[PDB]
């Protein structure tokens, strides 16, 4: 299966005699507090020979047994940190579908290549000692990590509508209505500025014959051409320890299960940060529900996220910081409906109409059937 | 008979269909020229919201009758 | 083609207008616009006059506009805030659409609600159970608010 291929191909890389760990400990002492400072104060000065010793993480002040649940902790707050939109290093391909991405932006500060060669020390210091961070890429991203040719399809991953425009584009032919032309405009810090896909691009309208160029240069600027500097300080940062010989045995699936672990949902999360409208939290269709979603496989918990939400991507910050149609919207169990009625979901709000079943096995085939045609994962 | 529909592009389109046509068979030979799904057609004739399962003769069309493709309402 | 597109659309609505809906940049912001609904005759909302606020982003034409009402409306399928999400604005948008297609839509929506998109449950309800309690309230709403 696809399972013991992968890892067939950990097992492999893993076995590598240029991927072995020495035998003396390194120590990294990091306050909780100010994890983030402290880590680029210590990661971004290590050599290379020292970062492939045993990692020994100490919180200050925080002194204790099991020193593999304080490095993955330690893991866990710097990938949440370091990774955080706030920070205007990376940042969300949508609002309503929670992808990140390197920030366009990010150039403002007068030296990113610092800040991002160190990203990618952390990333490959947490693919080379056995470490998963927690965040959420988009796949353009993983393919560019392998260095693989994108396509218009990619630009599904990272924003829907934009693709569903772009095909339309490919599809149907354009007039000199539409006022389309060799140009993208970018509100930068309040000024809006223009970036000419080709040389003399802004006075040159798309006809029946061009559009093909266009979608190919808009698809390279979207994806690509906008964040050069910064990727590529990162893919160094990356391969300083990691040889690029190593990381091309995996795909874009692979690789981020590699980086990222198995994904899963949390359901004390979703409990804790979800609102009703009608119902009580003592309600059995509430009950009922929640143990429903407590003994399910991860599979049919992101089909069922994605079937009320619209998306199975979840926010860095988990349900906490959930984003509706036109801003924050927890997730919302409401009762609406005809007990013969299915489930509804209003994805543009997060609502999930459950009707008042009367018992839980009713509610479970209700609510299997009802979300058959939504693939998550 | 002949109808035009006036779809969200500008284009025109010519159907050629009955007065005893079916709304079914319109929606049809719509997605066979141009691939759009039935259901996700909301056509308007003079205010009048199209229905399936009904003829054309239904909502008083008559040759050469205009419509247009507005689209679904989810709020 | 994010500033051309919308000077052309602001050209073609300054030249025919649909007679009923208007729209301009407020000051001198071409990504901010207002916009002006007529309440239509044949429905409870007639004789009012609804404002709309516009914002077009750095995307358009490949990212549809987002259109927010301003003045309150009594309707199954806006809600107190008046966010509009319907398939012209989220699920099908085209490069071809303009933004007069939008106020038309808009304004077919406020004489035809949706019977199935309870995003007022208590609305919608009263729309499938009680009409004329519906439109009563309605116009009771425009009377108070639109005017």
């Amino acid at each position: 299966s696809h399972m013991d291929e992968y890892q067939r191909k950990i097992a492999y890389m893993y076995d590598r005699p240029e991927m072995a760990v020495n035998d003396a400990q390194l120590q990294l002492k990091v306050s909780r507090a100010t994890t983030f400072e402290d880590a680029y104060d210590i990661i971004s000065k290590l050599s290379v020979s020292d970062m492939k010793k045993k990692l020994l993480i100490r919180f200050r002040n925080e002194d204790g047994l099991d020193y593999g649940g304080v490095s993955r902790e330690f893991f866990y707050i710097l990938s949440h940190a370091i990774f955080n939109p706030g920070y205007s290093l990376f940042e969300y391909a949508t609002d309503d579908n929670y992808g990140l991405q390197i920030s366009p932006l990010s150039s403002v500060n007068p030296d990113f290549r610092s800040y991002f060669r160190f990203v990618g020390r952390v990333m490959g210091l947490a693919i080379y000692h056995r470490r998963y961070l927690d965040v959420q890429f988009v796949l353009p991203f993983y393919k560019r990590i392998l260095q693989k040719p994108l396509c218009l399809e990619d630009v599904k991953d990272v924003d829907e509508v934009y693709y569903e425009s772009l095909k339309w584009i490919k599809n149907n032919d354009v007039d000199e209505s539409l006022c389309l032309n060799f140009s993208v405009e970018e509100n930068r810090f309040g000024e809006s500025v223009t970036v000419d896909l080709i040389p003399n691009g802004r006075n040159i309208a798309v006809n029946n014959q061009n559009k093909m160029n266009y979608l190919k240069a808009l698809t390279e600027h979207k994806l690509v051409t906008s964040t050069e500097e910064q990727f590529n300080a990162l893919k160094g940062g990356l391969n300083e320890l990691i040889p690029d010989s190593v990381l091309q045995i995996f795909n874009e699936n692979e690789l981020d299960t590699l980086l990222n672990g198995k994904r899963d949902i949390d359901v004390q999360d979703w409990k804790r940060f979800t609102d009703y409208r009608s119902y009580t939290e003592t309600d059995d269709i509430v009950i009922w529900f929640w143990e429903l979603l407590s003994e399910w496989s991860p599979e049919k918990k992101a089909k069922l996220l994605q079937f009320a939400t619209g998306t199975s991507r979840l926010p860095l910050s988990g349900f906490k910081d959930m984003h509706g149609s036109d801003g924050p919207r927890k997730f919302t169990i409401e009762k609406v409906g005809h007990i013969s009625q299915l489930p509804k979901a209003h994805t543009c709000f997060n609502r999930l109409d459950i009707p008042p079943y009367n018992s839980k096995e009713e509610l479970e085939q209700k609510l299997t059937i009802a979300i058959q045609e939504t693939a998550g994962f | 008979m002949q109808i035009f529909v006036k779809t969200l592009t500008g284009k025109t389109i010519t159907l050629e269909v009955e007065s005893s046509d079916t709304i079914d068979n319109v929606k049809s030979k719509i997605q066979d020229k141009e691939g759009i799904p039935p259901d996700q057609q909301r056509l308007i004739f003079a205010g009048k919201q199209l229905e399936d399962g009904r003829t054309l003769s239904d909502y008083n069309i008559q040759k050469e009758s205009t419509l247009h493709l507005v689209l679904r309402l989810r709020g | 083609m994010a500033l051309k597109r919308i000077n052309r659309e602001l050209a073609d609505l300054g030249k025919d207008p649909p007679s009923s809906s208007s729209a301009g940049p407020v000051g001198d912001d071409l990504f901010h616009w207002q916009a002006t609904i007529m309440g239509p005759a044949d429905s409870p909302y007639a004789g009012g006059v609804f404002f709309l606020s516009i914002h077009f982003p750095t995307d358009y034409p490949f990212k549809p506009p987002k259109v927010n009402f301003t003045t309150r409306i009594y309707h199954p399928n806006i809600n107190s805030n008046g966010s509009i999400c319907l398939d012209i604005l989220r699920d099908q948008w085209s490069p071809a659409l303009t933004i007069s297609k939008v106020l038309l839509s808009i304004s077919s929506l406020l004489t035809d609600p949706n019977p199935d998109d309870p995003l007022v449950p208590e609305i919608a309800h009263v729309y499938k159970t009680d009409r004329s309690r519906y439109e009563l309230s309605a116009r009771e709403w425009t009377r108070k608010y639109a005017i």
